[PDB]
């Protein structure tokens, strides 16, 4: 599908960028901070809650919606388009997260630029911005500086796996905070943080990339012949205008009129920006559906998480254990772990299926069969450290799947 | 092979049977006995265990487990009528048929069974309910007789459109999902307004009719599962809901004294529940509405064929048993009934929600409206309890509206026209 | 059935009377044993016998009752072969658990069993019964708690189990009522299990050898202004540091804020453990802790103690100085003097009043309260029996110091905030440890045959490695067994392990002293409820003339956790009732009151009559 294909701008991956690319988008992010923009795009996000200009707050980002990805995807052009006034010769580049880094991007991680053509030393704002209402300066805090694993991989790879674009929605949002959480940490304003988190301009380039997946996925889903820009789900919220976008506060004229979702999945032409390459982890569109049957071949069995995500974001740890020790394993105490990011603005949401994370090699290294009785214990961890209510949340469920294939029966018999 | 047949296939003497085993089994003073046998299903509440402060209502609906429960449920009745001298496994009333009459053998109040000459009421007629202080009759008010209001072209009824959908799925969970909410609306028409009834989870257990119904939705279960061998997938296995397939299902679990029943105890875990043989009975027949199990597949294929709308309701727990009517209103304002579908509850139930949607056909409607997928229409719905008094909304969720087209119309012509 | 027990019960008079113990006397629960009995007393009845009967005093001689037993034996063993065969069994040493029985409800059974801490995996279940008691009991029932805890034989089942006593472990008990219902077991306490205690020349793993001395406590008065300079110096210097090791952090761990459960935990509660056997072994962790900051702070010596026992004309002065003009410097505020309170931002009323005059006349030079109360502590062979003692006279310098000040250290949570508290606990640490030599002379080790289970348990938040401990040291002695050795793991020592100037050899003769002495006991259950209280108690007469028999006073907060004492706590009654002239068995009402720290009037339902006990005399015994 053309759609995803871009005529006009190009983003590309933030290494790609030549010292001259870089240097324009150091230039124009610094003047945008300067502008009026750069405080109230970020107010779109999160707090300041705009969504209800008056009465009760809420945030404006959908999360925990279907729609999630449609206003992401407004919101990168948003800061796009307010970088190109700003004078950017490129798009904003995506930081491919999947990609395991042997180090922090040099381009966010500079504190200081020297940009030796006109001297003068100022810090870099791609580094770091400040919070304005709320007198404060982002932070960072990746307590994990350790990623470095097929595990987003994994995750993101599930979701391109599904063809439903809700199914897809459910698992790509997740694995989308899984980049709040780990840089923000515990830093209290910050990218784990929901209201805070737009301020740090590390949101752009992630966003970028979780966009570029997006994209990704689009043009997988031509490969399969499925529609591209077709959702056949979550029919009422995509024709929903996208606030603020539909408001005046938002001066750029072009995501006013993307405001509808639907709108929203052709990003070429409509947006004019384009990726350099939708790939993931180099691997090719063709490739990828390739890769993806393979992981079908084997059985495999999920544990479904009902999020109801309420509160502040947290982090969630489960694994199944086992009633037995002795030759078995003790609880392995790490199915995987899934984050949410949320705040108290945040509007509630549930989502409306299951959230699905695959046991299957933790459980066969135990050496469990789909069968064997065992439990599922899960652990909830604020960012803060505070231990949350488990009985609250509902247990979950744990899931079988198998291909077409299946199984005969022992006892009974199937056939007249 | 203890054969279950069609209520009004049955002989006079199998239906002799039946009606002095089961009025034996009123009497039997056992914990196999009949009062304690409905106490299984509801009040009084066994579940955390026989003696307990707060006891919840064995009810695994909601869920997976439920058919393998309520399977279980009808051998335990089964085998106790066996005690009694039953000669034949319980009959089935098969809803789906629209009746005009109702089944004589539950209707009759008294019986006057040719060989004794002798006539008492009939145990099949009603129960009473010892432990609860009414000691009255298990009342059903089958207010709405409305029942055997099917359609004129006669197939097709609510029961059978429900069914079928239902049969149509691949998965076992969402095929139980279906599946379920069918099975309520029996226990909803019988029981009606009465307290004592088929119509609440506590009581329904009383009335012998509840058997009836069970062992009907028991065949469609079975009819499902033969359909899946045809699909090759194994009939036995289920993939999905392993783990509450393997853990054992109260009270049969709990064998004696309170379950006298050896196998129901053994058989306890569902994932042994499906092969229905290991309790050894059967069905006459397995089919649904005349159509054969390979016809069936090759029906529900062509129904893809065409663009179908449905509505999916979440549904999260009711509290008491309440009926819900649906009906899409176009922006002018023109609303239409959309259909409606009822859910089985009481205080004791445990606190159940579905994993996934539930599809109910909107299309035919919608199609009368002339609306399209995209045409932006509400949904309004009203919840109503037994007695007829509105339930608020606010707590429960909008649904969805989904659009099925066409999809992968697998055929080629070998059907015949 | 009550025949039997009836027979049983005399089996064990007769016992008794092998024993060559007056079977008919009865020396404990005095005051329940001179109330009649009803309905007996109340002589509703016909039969006249029982109404003359209903003292139980009488109850004692069956012949009395003129009936009697064919034959009074246990499962065909002779009395005398029951106590033959009893020896044997004081024998082996034992390991028991505990448990305190509410008895609360209608009858109700319980179980308990040993389960192994360990479950490496897969919902892992495994775990074996203990052993059980019943306890019968009506809805409408008197209330009973039983005072004493009951003993219940463990060793049988570790054994069994395999597991040695050494081994970690950890016990649970539930409760069935007849009727069924459960019965919540939050509610319950832990049983602890005890082990048999060795007690002779070496009781922990660690050799204490002739110490070197390198940090030496001293008391107050002893301190030169020289010592003194050093120590202002270091405090200050001390409260300075805002670092974790810094004072104000330091305070943290005693009381608010509560750090202790976790720094995020929903229940958050005072991690200082009170009301607990544990309760020496936190605070003299804790003392270190501020010490290891003073040698950092760069003081000479090591934190001095002020001997409360000692009388005290008035405030050291050291701590009492608002101002300390060193003369050698400029003069600053005395940093013992007083320190604030960050968090609330308040200021402690470090110059706390002192209501009352510690400064005490003594019957005979050393002579004072607290020095009996102490001494009362010391007596006590138990650790246990020993720790309620000693915790109560703590307590009461923080009450008198305090005084009705919020902020001070009449307060659980403020209390760490003051100055004074440093130089209390290190006092306190001496005689915790003089106890311990007291013990050596006893010949009773280190070994504690109390509180097992309790001693294995970290104390936090030494124990917090990854939140804020500074000190490895404290982290390394979390365990408060290791706690009990000051010595060599501390390696602190103090420049006299003597109280009162009694040498421990001649306080230990001393102690047999007192035991020839006639003495009553009023015996105290403190479950301390709410915020501190100071209790006095006097004794009324039926001619209503009432005397004060005395007072001693707890400490607590909001924030502490909840705690009760297993065991009473004893005072001595003796000299007022004497003066009273009236009898042990007389029937004189107790009147007690409990003053808040607020000084509102607390009421008396707050605590329970308290027992009166008589303790006989005795001969003089051992001397060197
Ligand atoms: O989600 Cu709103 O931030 Cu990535
Ligand atoms: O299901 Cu529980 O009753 Cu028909
Ligand atoms: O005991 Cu914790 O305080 Cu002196």
């Amino acid at each position: 599908q053309a759609e995803v294909t871009s005529a006009n701008r190009i983003r590309k991956n933030i290494e790609n960028l030549s010292l001259g690319e870089l240097e324009s988008l150091r230039a124009a992010f610094l003047e945008i901070e300067n502008d009026g923009t750069y405080e109230s795009i970020a107010k779109f996000h999160g707090s300041p809650g705009l969504c209800q200009l008056n009465g009760n707050p809420i945030s404006c980002c959908v999360h925990g919606m279907p729609t999630f990805p449609h206003w992401h995807r407004l919101y990168v052009v948003v800061v796009e388009n307010a970088l190109l006034k700003k004078g950017s010769s490129v798009a904003v580049p995506y930081w491919d997260w999947t990609k395991r880094i042997e180090h922090l991007p040099h381009l966010i991680s500079d504190a200081t630029y020297y940009n030796s053509r006109q001297h003068h030393y100022e810090t870099n704002p791609f580094h770091h911005g400040k919070i304005t209402h709320e007198n404060e300066i982002t932070t960072r805090d990746p307590k994990d500086s350790l990623f470095h694993s097929d595990y987003f991989y994994e995750q993101v790879l599930y979701a391109l796996e599904q063809d439903n674009f809700c199914d897809f929605e459910i698992q790509l949002e997740i694995l989308h905070n899984a980049l709040h959480s780990l840089l923000g940490g515990k830093g209290k304003y910050s990218m784990s943080n929901l209201d805070y988190a737009a301020f740090d301009p590390v949101f752009f380039l992630h966003h970028a990339t979780t966009d570029r997946i997006w994209a990704i996925w689009q043009d997988l889903q031509r490969f399969r012949k499925r529609p591209y820009r077709e959702a056949n789900c979550a029919i009422q919220l995509m024709h929903t205008p996208l606030q603020p976008f539909d408001k005046s506060d938002n001066n750029d004229e072009a995501t006013k009129t993307h405001a509808t979702p639907h709108d929203g999945f052709e990003y070429q032409n409509s947006f004019g920006y384009a990726y350099d390459n939708l790939e993931l982890n180099h691997y090719s569109i063709p490739q990828l559906d390739h890769m993806l049957q393979e992981r079908k071949r084997h059985d495999r069995v999920f544990a479904g998480f009902l999020l109801h995500n309420i509160g502040t974001s947290a982090d969630g740890h489960v694994f199944v254990c086992l009633p037995t020790g002795e030759h078995t394993k003790d609880c392995s105490h790490e199915a995987g772990m899934f984050s949410i990011l949320g705040g108290q603005t945040e509007m509630s949401f549930v989502f409306d299926r299951l959230y699905k994370l695959d046991i299957t090699k933790a459980l066969k290294k135990n050496g469990v069969h789909l069968q064997g009785d065992f439990d599922l214990e899960i652990e909830i961890t604020a960012v803060n450290g505070s231990h949350l209510d488990s009985h609250v949340i509902h247990s979950p469920t744990i899931l079988f799947e198998a291909g077409t294939d299946s199984a005969h029966t022992d006892d009974g018999h199937t056939e007249p | 092979v203890m054969i279950r047949k069609d209520i009004t296939q049955l002989d006079k003497r199998q239906q002799l049977s039946l009606v002095k085993a089961l009025e034996s089994m009123k009497a039997d003073h056992s914990s196999d006995g009949f009062q304690a046998i409905a106490s299984f299903h509801a009040l009084p509440p066994l579940c955390p265990s026989p003696a307990a402060s707060k006891r919840f209502a064995c009810c695994v609906h909601g869920m997976a487990t439920f058919p393998q429960w309520h399977r279980l449920y009808t051998v335990q009745f089964q085998d106790s009528l066996r005690k009694h001298g039953a000669v034949v496994g319980l009959p089935y009333w098969d809803w789906t048929l629209p009746r005009s009459e109702l089944p004589e053998l539950l209707t009759v109040s008294t019986i006057h069974d040719p060989e004794t000459g002798r006539d008492i009421p009939n145990p099949f007629i009603g129960s009473k309910i010892e432990f609860e202080g009414e000691n009255v009759h298990t009342k059903r008010d089958i207010n709405r007789d409305r029942l055997f209001q099917g359609s004129t072209k006669t197939h097709h009824n609510w029961f059978i459109e429900q069914a079928l959908l239902a049969l149509e799925q691949t998965n076992y969970c969402d095929f139980e999902v279906q599946f379920e909410i069918m099975h309520n609306g029996v226990h909803t028409w019988v029981g009606g307004k009465e307290p004592y009834g088929i119509g609440h989870l506590h009581y329904a257990s009383y009335d012998p009719l509840f058997y009836i119904h069970h062992s009907q939705t028991d065949r469609i279960w079975a009819i499902w599962q033969s359909l899946q061998r045809f699909r090759g997938l194994s009939g036995s296995e289920a993939n999905c809901a392993v783990n509450l397939m393997k853990t054992p299902l109260k009270p049969f679990s709990f064998g004696a004294p309170y379950n006298l029943n050896d196998h129901t105890h053994d058989f306890s875990k569902p994932e042994d529940t499906f092969d229905y043989q290991k309790f050894g009975y059967i069905y006459d027949t397995l089919e649904f509405a005349g159509w054969s199990i390979r016809g069936i597949d090759h029906i529900v294929r062509n129904r893809q064929e065409h663009s179908r709308v449905f509505a999916g309701f979440l549904l999260e727990g009711f509290g008491t048993s309440a009926t819900v009517d649906f009906q899409v209103c176009r922006t002018a304002g023109d609303c239409e009934d959309a259909g409606y579908f009822t859910v089985l509850g009481g205080e004791k139930e445990m606190p159940w929600a579905f994993d996934r949607l539930y599809k109910y056909d909107i299309t035919e409607t919608l199609d009368k409206m002339n609306l399209r997928h995209d045409e932006i229409f509400q949904i309004e719905v009203t919840i109503t309890s037994y007695d007829g008094t509105v339930l608020d909304s606010g707590l429960i969720p909008t649904p969805s509206i989904i659009y099925d087209p066409a999809h992968h119309d697998i055929s080629s012509h070998h059907l015949s026209l | 059935h009550h025949s039997n027990v009836d027979r049983i019960f005399a089996i064990w008079q007769r016992l008794q009377e092998l024993r060559n113990k007056d079977p008919k006397a009865m020396d404990c629960a005095q005051e329940l044993l001179h109330q009649k009995m009803e309905p007996f007393s109340w002589e509703d009845n016909d039969i006249p016998l029982t109404n003359e009967h209903s003292t139980p005093a009488d109850l004692f001689d069956y012949c009395e009752l003129h009936y009697d037993y064919d034959t009074l034996n246990l499962n065909g063993m002779t009395p005398e072969e029951l106590k033959t065969y009893l020896d044997e069994r004081s024998s082996r040493a034992r390991a028991f658990a505990s448990f305190r029985l509410k008895g609360f409800g209608g009858s109700a059974n319980v179980f308990v069993y040993v389960c192994i801490p360990d479950d490496n995996d897969r919902n892992d279940d495994h775990c074996e019964k203990a052993g059980d008691f019943f306890v019968l009991g009506g809805p409408s029932e008197m209330k009973w708690q039983f005072y004493r805890p009951y003993l219940f034989d463990l060793s049988d089942t570790v054994h069994k189990m395999g597991m040695k006593l050494d081994g970690h472990y950890t016990v649970k008990a539930e409760l069935f009522s007849v009727n069924g219902t459960a019965l919540p077991d939050d509610l319950l306490p832990h049983p602890v299990v005890v082990h048999h205690p060795e007690k002779g020349f070496t009781d922990p793993p660690v050799k204490h050898h002739q110490s070197a001395n390198l940090l030496v406590r001293k008391n107050i008065n002893d301190l030169t202004r020289e010592e003194v300079l050093n120590l202002r110096e270091a405090f200050h210097k001390f409260q300075e540091d805002r670092s974790v090791d810094g004072y104000q952090a330091t305070a943290e761990y005693h009381g608010l804020p509560a750090r202790c459960p976790r720094p995020d935990a929903k229940d958050r509660y005072a991690c200082c453990v009170h009301g607990m056997p544990i309760f020496p072994h936190w605070h003299r962790l804790f003392v270190t802790q501020v010490e290891d900051a003073l040698v950092g702070r760069g003081a000479t010596i090591g934190i001095p103690y002020w001997d409360w026992t000692e009388p005290m004309t008035h405030i050291p002065g050291l701590a009492g100085n608002k101002t300390y003009v060193d003369s050698h410097g400029a003069s600053h505020t005395n940093p013992f003097h007083s320190s604030v309170i960050a968090f609330e931002e308040n200021a402690p009323h470090t110059k706390r009043q002192i209501d009352q005059r510690l400064f005490k006349p003594a019957t005979f030079g050393h002579h004072t309260d607290l020095f009996n109360q102490i001494l009362y502590a010391f007596e006590q062979e138990d650790y246990c029996d020993f720790e309620v003692q000693f915790e109560i006279t703590h307590n009461t310098i923080h009450a008198w110091t305090g005084g009705s000040e919020h902020f001070s250290m009449s307060s659980l949570h403020y209390t760490a905030f003051d100055p004074l508290f440093y130089f209390h606990h290190s006092n306190v640490d001496r005689l915790w440890a003089v106890w311990q030599a007291l013990q050596m002379r006893r010949h009773k080790p280190y070994r504690a045959h109390c509180a097992i289970s309790l001693e294995h348990m970290h104390l936090k938040p030494f124990a917090f490695s990854s939140p804020l401990n500074n000190n490895e040291k404290t982290h390394a002695n979390a365990m408060p067994n290791k706690i009990y050795d000051y010595e060599n793991v501390l390696h602190y020592t103090y420049e006299d392990l003597t109280f009162g100037g009694i040498s421990l050899e001649n306080i230990e003769k001393m102690i047999h002293e007192n035991q020839q002495e006639d003495r009553i006991y009023a015996g105290f259950l403190l479950a301390g409820i709410r915020t501190s209280a100071n209790v006095d108690i006097f004794i009324k007469t039926t001619d209503s003339v009432q005397h004060k028999a005395g007072t001693f006073a707890v400490l607590g907060g909001s924030k502490e956790m909840k705690w009760g004492f297993d065991r009473v706590f004893k005072f001595d009654i003796t000299h007022v009732l004497k003066d009273l002239d009236l009898t042990a068995d007389g029937d004189f009402e107790v009147t007690v009151d409990i003053t808040e720290v607020d000084g509102t009037k607390l009421a008396s339902s707050l605590i329970p009559h308290a027992s009166v006990i008589r303790e006989h005399a005795r001969v003089k015994f051992d001397k060197v």
